[PDB]
């Protein structure tokens, strides 16, 4: 049995931590809300 | 019980002491969250009772107790936040640029941020602070890095 917890508040922080690429990718959705690479 | 407005844990027992399954968002009175997270499955507030009310395997969503609320959307320039709640650890807010899936029925953004299975459900913010997405449902690339899709439900 599962339950909820309160984490935070839902605010922008300004001056947080910025990383990560921004790839464009061909992808494919199923029928089970699953993606797959297509190539 | 809690229907505080905010990001929340959930929490499973069924296993080996207190396991972090997911995230969520809790909003207008609406809990928010990905469906392989919870499996469509009722959740506890204290002892308050959340019932699923809509769901969705294919988009990979569920909303407790009405409908989906969020509705902001990418708007393809910006810079966005991943809200990380990871499990046992802090929120914290990681600024990025989100990339693109490009697939058969239109464009959707992508966040190219690594966290455990557990940070499912986080939310994606705006410059305002509105959820333009969840974090959670995506691929794995040829560098074993993770890129999860930016999921937005539909407002009625
Ligand atoms: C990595 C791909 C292959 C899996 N995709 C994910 O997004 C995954 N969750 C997941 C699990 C089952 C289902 C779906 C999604 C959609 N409907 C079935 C996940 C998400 C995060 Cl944040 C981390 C993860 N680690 N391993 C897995 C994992």
């Amino acid at each position: 049995d599962m339950y909820i917890e309160r984490a935070g508040d839902i605010t922008w922080e300004k001056d947080a931590e910025v990383t990560g690429n921004s790839p464009r990718l061909d992808v494919a959705l199923d029928e089970s809300g699953d993606f797959s690479l297509v190539e | 019980g809690e229907t505080t407005d905010g990001v929340y844990r959930v929490m499973t027992r069924r296993l080996l002491g207190s396991t972090q399954v997911g995230v969520g968002v809790m909003q207008e009175g609406v809990f928010h969250t990905m469906w392989h997270v919870t499996k469509g499955a009722a959740l506890r507030s204290g002892e308050g009772r959340l019932d699923p009310y809509w769901g969705d395997v294919k988009q990979d969503l569920v909303s407790y107790c009405g409908p989906w609320k969020l509705d902001a959307a990418w708007d393809g320039l910006s810079e966005v936040q991943l809200l990380a709640v990871p499990p046992g650890e802090r929120a914290k807010n990681i600024q990025t640029l989100p990339g693109i899936f490009k697939t058969k029925d239109g464009d959707i953004g992508a966040v190219a941020l690594d966290y455990p299975a557990g940070t499912s459900g986080s939310p994606i913010l705006d410059k305002c602070g509105r959820v333009i997405g969840l974090y959670g449902n995506g691929v794995v690339i040829k560098n074993g890095s993770y890129v999860s899709a930016i999921t937005q439900g539909k407002r009625e």
